[PDB]
Parts: structure tokens; C-alpha cells; sequence
């Protein structure tokens, strides 16, 4: 017998059926910002580059949602990180420049991170 | 003499004499290796222990983390260093690293190199991607050579410290030491750098009850410390706070400020017989090994103290163009909201007391420099002595011109024009204050809220606050709580009423008077 009214009540069974219950009540443009999914999802790549690569395509994604032309490519959220603000302070753009890679991060990262600099902006 | 400290127990751990005590390079584990032949390692911000390794079934005196292999090393009574990977958990290596037990281990993560030091008089190098070859053999100490640490400017050089009462600085290149300094007397448990890229320094740790501090630039004694009341096990330099923390073998460690070396803290724990120190070269955390467990214990100041009023006076202590003791800053520049601005200091006249707290007016007509008890005003830009005051803590509230104090009476108090005001005392008790029109003093599970007026208890709110700030009307207030935040209404008419009426509780207050907004 699963989904409860509440928060909770408490312990990691609960815990584990709630994040299914969250993605139900919010199914809209991915989870986007992942849930108590987070958790389970490092190990699932344990192998050990891969798992930024991943982390950074997640992170860029849920930066904006642009025009998704080619190579354009981020969805979930339009607004919930931005971006570009002229007041804002020390900005989101630093986040940006990381994806722009020469090898900056190491390779599996790199062509992650290149194809992410062109998918933001 | 007074130094932002506030000790805590990040974890503990009961386990056999831990020799040594260690943070991870780079991560935020502590990895303490014990007498239980074990080596054990816990992230002591979640409270994990992430993994243990068996490296004898002899006691383990080192262990230290090689962390770009992502291995650990570790030298136990096998008279080995033994290697292993802590994420794949494998021994990765089986080395001897000495003829006899390894007290310590260094690691240059810039260099391939470890290099351990033994009680067999030497201290050995192994190159961890040779496959941990011997790549160096440095033959100098002529004891029983107790703890290794490297220079962090430059790696190529160590010290090492033997029960022989010299620490002897060799250089990778050369077996020999290039130069031996006689630190201590009774022999020198430990070495260590005081950490920085303009830092020459040593310490020495003796059996003689005495830790000793050296400057290597100029090869002097600097000064020395009482240390303990009994041998001092090992002493270790803070980094970024100065103060030097030293263990001893009565279970007491004990810091020191290393400005006049005066007694800071003694701490004891009921685990007792403190062999090592250890501190974190990022700062503010420190691991200490005693005989019955380890423990890795969290170190105070964790943020500054500063105010920006409206002079552009934006006030700090300590910090480039201000020293602790007077007080200064002055930031008077705009630069693009994207990058930290410079300092942009001006100098500020005279100071009488430390910084525990230092802060401008918030529309620039005072400044206050809190400390010890006390509080001193000073003028704006002028830093004349305006006037003083009594203050375990200030708080300047909204009025900025009437403020709140602990005064640590178990009453929280206010001060108007830095002259105290006894129409404010609470019929509460006080444990802790909160400033802003309406003051928040907390007390037996409560939030109460005092009166300028009569100082009767307005609305007791059952979520204690991180916070009360008021706004400048005095009508709304945000409340920071663990509940998150409110924002309260505080009805003027409603409180006159009831305050003259004293409707209100002592301990629980009148739920009207105020009024929960949000």
C-alpha cells in the first residue's frame, strides 16, 4: 500500500516511495532538479569520469531553456538559475566558461562540457 | 588573551592508541590510524566511516591518503607501508618501507613521493608509480625518528623529527640533512610547518613537558610554550587561527595563542593519553589521537565580523589596510556587481579593545568595536571614544541609536545612547538575544518579545528564533527561525492596551498583540 497525504512520516522506506510520489504530483519538463533521486544516481556510474559528465549535462540543462535549435539543445526549467542578469553578482556565467573546454576537465567531461557551452548559449 | 574560538566534537571514535591522526588531502574525510593493526577512516561531516583497512594485525602508528592514486598508505609493525585503494578495496601495494615500525608517513602530492619515517633512525622515500621502489634512503637522525611533515614551500624539503632533541631539514636530493636545528631538549616527538608560502617555521614538541616554537629563516627560538603539565606528546601549528595546539599524555590538550602564549583552552575527554595533533591545511578543523580513540574536533571562527553603514566606512578588523587591534576599512567603490570589489580602505583612527565583533552604524554616526565584555564607541570618521559599554554581545537593532546587549545578568538589556535602560529588562529569564525594536530574548523553550515601552512580554512565539530583526517602523518583524522565517505583525493599539494591562504572561506571553502575518 503506497502514497501518503503527508510530507512523510519518517525512515528511508517512506523516504524512497516519496520521491515516486513527488514526480507524480510535477511530472512537467523532466524532474529537472532531481529529487531524492540524487542519492542512488552517483553510483549508478561509479566509474569515475562519467558521472561528472553527466552531472554537468544536468546542471546546464537546468540553467535555461532556450530556443533548442541545433546543438541548442537544453530544456527542463525556462527560469529557475536564468540567465544574465547585469546585477547579478559573481553571475552564472562562471558556471558557463567551465563548459567551454579544451580539455579543462579531462576527456569524457570535455566533449560533454563542449557540447554544453553551445546547448546553454 | 582573547581569539574567536568555539570548540566541538565533529566525531569521535574509541579504538586502540591511535599514533597518528590525519585529514585527507583534498576530501573530508579523517582517516586516524590505530593500534588495532586497522586503520580506520570516517567522513565526520556525515558521520560515515567510508572504509577500513587491515593493514597488520600489529598496530598501525600512520596513515596518511595519497589521494590523486586514491589510495592510502599506511605503515604498521609488519615494518611495511602498505598501500591500498579506498574506493576499488584491494591492497594496491606491499612494500617494506623500513627496517622497523613507521611512526608517520608524509605525502607530496605534487612528487610522487612518500616519505615515511621509521624508529629504525631513517626515513625512507618510496615513489608510489614505480610501484613503490625506494627511490631515496635519507640516513641522518641517529633515534628513533618519530613524525615527518613537508615544508609547503618547498615539497623537496621535510623535516623530521627524532627523539634525538634536533629536528634536521634534508632535502630530497641529498641523504644527508642539509641543515639540523637542536629544537628541543628531551628529544622532538614532532615536527611540523606553520603552513603558508611566507611561513618558515617549526615547531618541536619534547618530553620535557615544553613544545617550542622556531623560526627557521632567522634558526632562532622564537619563544617557548608551557605546553602541558606533563610531556607534550606532540604539538602542532593552527594555520589560519594563531594558536598552537598541543597534546600530552595526561589527556589534556591544550591551546595556546601564539601572540603571547597565554592559556586559550585546556581540554580533556574522558579518553585521555593524547599522542598526536594534527591540523587541517584548508583550517579549522584538527584531529587529536589519544589512547582510547581518536577524535577530529571543529575549531571556532567560521565567519567575519563587519558592518556597512552609509559613510561608506564599511568596517572590518583584521584583514590589508587594518590591523585587529585599531580597526579601519573604508569601501567606497562600485565596480561591477559581477566580481569582488577591491578593499578600497581609508584609515580610521584609534581602538582600545579587540574586535570579538566590530561594526559601523548603520547610517553612519557610530561605530562600535565589541569585545571582552565590553563595548566602546567610537565616532563615525573621527574615532574619538564617544562611549563605552557593557556587552557580552551587541547588536545594533533597527534603531541604531538604542541597541540590544547581553549583558549575561540571565536579563537581556538594552542600551539607549550607549547609556543603559532598565525600563527594558524582560520578566522573562534570558538564555539569548535577538535585537530589532521589538527584543527577542529566549527562554525556557520560548521566544518572547519585549517592550521598549514597559518591558512587559507582548507574544511569546513557540519557535525560538536564529534571529529577530525588526523593521523601521516597528510593526513588522522577520523572524529567523529553524522554522524558516516568519513575518509578524506587531498591532501598536493592541500591545499599548495589553502591555498596560499586563494581560500578557511572564514565560508565555498574550497571543494577541501581535499577530502572526507569514
Amino acid at each position: 500500500v503506497e502514497l501518503i497525504y503527508k510530507v512523510c512520516h519518517a525512515n528511508p522506506s517512506e523516504r524512497a516511495r516519496f520521491i515516486r510520489c513527488i514526480y507524480n504530483l510535477l511530472q512537467s519538463s523532466s524532474p529537472a532538479v532531481k529529487y531524492e533521486a540524487a542519492g542512488t544516481l552517483v553510483t549508478l556510474s561509479s566509474a569515475p569520469t562519467a558521472i561528472k559528465a553527466a552531472a554537468q549535462c544536468y546542471i546546464d540543462l537546468i540553467i535555461k531553456e532556450s530556443d533548442n535549435n541545433v546543438k541548442l539543445i537544453v530544456l527542463d526549467r525556462l527560469v529557475e538559475l536564468k540567465e544574465h542578469p547585469a546585477h547579478e553578482r559573481v553571475l552564472q556565467d562562471l558556471v558557463m566558461d567551465i563548459l567551454r573546454v579544451l580539455s579543462t576537465p579531462d576527456l569524457e567531461v570535455r566533449k560533454k562540457t563542449l557540447q554544453l557551452a553551445l546547448d546553454l548559449v | 588573551m582573547p581569539l574567536r574560538l568555539d570548540i566541538k566534537r565533529k566525531l569521535t571514535a574509541r579504538s586502540d592508541r591511535v599514533k597518528s591522526v590525519d585529514l585527507h588531502p583534498t576530501e573530508p574525510w579523517m582517516l586516524a590510524s590505530l593500534y588495532n593493526g586497522s586503520v580506520c577512516v570516517w567522513n565526520h561531516e556525515t558521520q560515515t566511516l567510508v572504509k577500513t583497512f587491515e593493514v597488520c594485525d600489529l598496530p598501525v602508528r600512520a596513515a596518511k591518503f595519497v589521494a590523486r592514486k586514491n589510495w592510502v598508505v599506511t605503515g604498521a609493525d609488519d615494518m611495511q607501508i602498505r598501500v591500498f585503494n579506498y574506493n576499488t578495496l584491494e591492497r594496491v601495494h606491499m612494500f617494506e618501507a623500513h627496517s622497523d615500525y613507521i611512526r608517520c608517513i608524509a605525502v607530496h602530492p605534487t612528487q610522487p613521493f612518500i616519505l615515511t619515517s621509521s624508529d629504525d633512525m631513517l626515513i625512507k622515500l618510496w615513489d608510489w608509480d614505480k610501484k613503490w621502489s625506494c627511490s631515496q634512503v635519507f640516513e641522518g637522525h641517529t633515534h628513533y625518528v618519530m613524525q615527518i611533515v613537508i615544508n609547503p614551500k618547498d615539497n623537496n624539503q621535510f623535516a623530521s623529527a627524532s627523539l634525538d632533541r634536533t629536528i634536521k631539514v634534508w632535502q630530497l636530493g641529498s641523504s644527508s640533512p642539509n641543515f639540523t636545528l637542536e629544537g628541543h631538549e628531551k628529544g622532538v616527538n614532532c615536527i611540523d610547518y606553520y603552513s603558508g608560502g611566507d611561513k618558515p617555521y617549526l615547531i618541536s614538541g619534547a618530553d620535557d613537558r615544553l613544545v617550542k616554537i622556531w623560526d627557521y629563516q632567522n634558526k632562532t627560538c622564537v619563544q617557548t610554550l608551557e605546553g602541558h603539565a606533563q610531556n607534550v606528546s606532540c604539538a602542532s601549528f593552527h594555520p589560519e587561527l594563531p594558536i598552537i595546539i598541543t597534546g600530552s599524555e595526561d589527556g589534556t590538550v591544550r591551546i595556546w595563542h601564539s601572540s603571547t602564549y597565554r592559556l586559550e583552552s585546556t581540554l580533556n575527554y574522558g579518553m585521555e593519553r593524547v599522542w598526536c595533533v594534527a591540523s587541517l591545511r584548508g583550517s579549522n578543523n584538527v584531529a587529536l589521537g589519544y589512547d582510547e580513540g581518536s577524535i577530529i574536533v571543529k575549531l571556532g571562527r567560521e565567519e567575519p565580523a563587519m558592518s556597512m553603514d552609509a559613510n561608506g566606512k564599511i568596517i572590518w578588523a583584521k584583514h590589508s589596510e587594518v590591523q585587529q587591534a585599531n580597526l579601519k576599512a573604508m569601501g567606497d567603490t562600485e565596480i561591477k556587481d559581477g566580481e569582488r570589489l577591491p578593499l578600497a580602505v581609508k584609515d580610521m583612527g584609534s581602538c582600545e579593545i579587540y574586535p570579538q565583533t566590530i561594526q559601523h552604524n548603520p547610517n553612519g554616526r557610530f561605530v562600535v568595536v565589541c569585545g571582552d565584555g565590553e563595548y566602546i564607541i567610537y565616532t563615525a570618521m573621527a574615532l574619538r571614544n564617544k562611549s563605552f559599554g557593557s556587552a557580552q554581545e551587541f547588536a545594533w537593532a533597527h534603531d541604531s541609536s538604542e541597541y540590544a546587549i547581553r549583558e549575561s545578568n540571565s536579563i537581556v538589556k538594552i542600551f539607549k545612547n550607549f547609556k543603559e535602560k532598565k525600563s527594558f529588562k524582560p520578566d522573562f529569564g534570558a538564555e539569548s538575544i535577538y535585537g530589532g525594536f521589538l527584543l527577542g530574548v529566549r527562554s525556557v523553550n520560548g521566544l518572547a518579545f519585549y517592550d521598549w515601552e514597559n518591558t512587559e512580554l507582548i507574544r511569546r512565539i513557540e519557535i525560538q528564533p536564529k534571529h529577530i530583526f525588526w523593521s523601521d517602523s516597528g510593526e513588522l518583524v522577520c523572524i529567523a527561525t529553524e522554522e524558516s522565517f516568519f513575518i509578524l505583525k506587531y498591532l501598536s493599539e493592541k500591545v499599548l492596551a495589553a502591555q498596560e494591562t499586563h494581560e500578557g504572561v511572564t514565560e508565555d506571553g498574550i497571543e494577541d498583540a501581535f499577530e502572526v502575518l507569514g
